[PDB]
């Protein structure tokens, strides 16, 4: 018609049928009923926070403009304004859900200032508990709960000398003379809104992506840091297929979604607008040049300059299980636009315990919980990089990195004991299960994660080589020592599972 | 005067290796002694 979205045209036009409006309504229905609509006193919550932190930028600002001996003019109008990007923006959130937060300020508030300056800021405003200002070790984040609801704030320092409270990223020419730390940064709300102007209806757009995060969680293929698509991939993904039906309703395109996408013929990657040049001359993602980003499996490229691969952490193994997930949930999809299932069908959980013969346990353990929080989430970013080298094996056809990482607290009798714990022998001992951080500021804290294990397939199979070469790649960390910290790998049959895997009923495997 | 809790500040503070690791291996492509 008279609209023209996306980088193609679209593939139909047509309204709503009274079928598919109602079916959208009884979508709508059931992700209500999962609680995935927060409420509006906490909404309006989030606003009052917001503006909350705004007026303390202006205060932030200020206070290091004078102290850099700026005029009375312009120390006051060198402003600094607050973005919020994430789950946030794009109005898809649940309750509890992080505001993932960012500061903008100009060049003369260096990230010193940030650190020093405004965490004191935050401590003093009565309505900051369980600040964790933790000093630059990846990119300039502080994370705390201001009224309770948790922020995580992003440091962004721009060149230009005065910020105004009525400033928008969208200008491709902020971007010079800033550090590329902080663009990176800035990158994460100039691609979140762009992905709200590129969809045609914006509200089909959200209700889509509900339903399709939801199922992605559900499913244990929302975590990026093991190879999985993460939020802004998904929020991609969907809003690609709601350009290629303008006016449908949002249960037409999470029908249409799985279909589309897992018949789509990759790597031919998904665009939600055409890739534009900008000034600063960096990679801007082109596979017949660059090898690296030839080997992309699924690119889902970002719409802001630079235009960047999100989907990158992709592997073979991973690629595999997506689609997989999309053809199941595809034929799900199928039988409950005809009535013939329930829209909480699509939204089962996962079945990985189930899955595969042999699975890989991965640990990590530390005598102090302050310690365990830090290695823990270490190991863990080092586990796409396990993947990739079981594959090269392929007596191996496919490792499946698992979502989240189980903790469990051993209470040691002895010190030869628990030598023996943070080794990969377990004998009958005490393992309490805990979620955190404990005390608030012998036992052994462990946490585990998994690696599913398709074998191609003689007698044996050694996996010394990766095993090794993990266990360099993490005590290659900096804040480490095997004085406090360990790790080490085990094999686990379907028979040799835990319990701790399975949930009360399920039955586990007994081949 | 706390003996429990001096031999737990003796175990924070050692500097002895936490743990050790070894290589690990799979056995049959399972014809045998299957599901």
């Amino acid at each position: 018609t008279t609209k023209q979205w996306g980088i193609t045209p679209p593939i139909s036009t047509a309204p709503a049928t009274e079928q598919e409006n109602a079916l959208n309504t009884a979508l709508i229905n059931e992700l209500k009923n999962q609680n995935l609509f927060e409420s509006p006193a906490e909404s309006e919550k989030r606003v009052k926070v917001l503006d909350e932190l705004q007026q303390i930028t202006t205060e932030f600002v200020k206070k290091v403009s004078l102290a850099k001996h700026m005029n009375e003019k312009m120390a006051n109008e060198a402003g600094g304004k607050i973005f919020t990007y994430g789950s946030y923006r794009l109005g898809v959130y649940g309750p509890g859900s992080d505001i993932d937060t960012l500061v903008v300020v100009p060049k003369h508030v260096s990230r010193d200032n940030f650190f020093q300056d405004l965490e004191p800021m935050l401590r003093e405003r009565e309505e900051v508990t369980d600040l964790a200002a933790v000093p630059d070790a990846y990119v300039p984040i502080i994370k705390f709960k201001f009224l309770g609801i948790s922020i995580d704030l992003i440091f962004a320092r721009l060149s230009v000398p005065r910020v105004p409270r009525d400033l928008e990223l969208s200008d491709n020419n902020l971007l010079k003379g800033v550090e590329e730390r902080c663009v990176l940064s800035l990158n994460g709300t100039r691609v979140t809104d762009q992905i709200l102007q590129l969809v045609p209806n914006r509200a089909v757009f959200k209700h889509a992506l509900r339903a399709i995060k939801f199922w992605a969680q559900r499913r244990a293929i929302y975590a990026n840091v093991v190879g999985f698509p993460g939020g802004v991939a998904w929020a991609m993904m969907v809003a690609r297929i709601c350009q290629l039906y303008p006016n449908a309703v949002s249960s037409v395109i999470v029908a249409k979604f799985f279909r589309i996408l897992h018949q789509w013929n990759w790597p031919q990657p998904i665009l939600l607008k055409p890739i534009e040049d900008g000034p600063l001359q960096v990679r801007i993602w082109n596979p017949k040049l660059y090898p690296s980003d030839k080997a992309h499996r699924m690119p889902i490229i970002t719409p802001a300059y630079p235009s960047m691969c999100a989907t990158h952490n992709i592997t073979l193994s991973t690629q595999t299980i997506i689609l997989r997930e999309m053809v199941r949930a595809g034929e799900i999809a199928d039988q409950i636009m005809v009535k013939a299932l329930p829209w909480s069908a699509l939204f089962q959980k996962h079945d990985f315990f189930h899955r595969y013969k042999h699975y890989l346990t991965i640990t990590a353990a530390a005598k102090t919980a302050e310690a365990q929080l830090k290695w823990a989430g270490l190991v863990e970013s080092k586990l796409r990089h396990l993947v990739t080298r079981l594959e090269l094996v392929d007596a191996i056809a496919l490792a499946h990195p698992f979502n989240k990482g189980f903790d469990k607290v051993y209470n040691c009798s002895s010190e030869e004991e628990a030598q023996q714990v943070a080794s990969g022998v377990t004998l009958e001992v005490a393992y309490e299960s805990t979620d955190h951080e404990k005390l608030a500021n012998f036992p052994v804290y462990t946490t585990t994660c998994y690696i599913g294990l398709e074998l191609e397939k003689i007698k044996r199979l050694d996996i010394s080589w990766p095993t090794q070469e993990f266990y360099e790649l993490c005590k290659k960390w900096d804040k480490y020592d095997d004085t406090l910290m360990n790790v080490f790998i085990k094999n686990t049959k379907n028979t040799a599972l835990p319990d701790e895997v399975f949930e009360p009923g399920e039955e586990r495997p007994k081949a | 005067i706390s003996l429990p809790l001096l031999k737990q500040d003796d175990w924070l503070s050692s500097s002895k290796p936490f743990g050790s690791s070894t290589p690990n291996v799979v056995i049959e492509f399972d014809s045998d002694d299957d599901g």
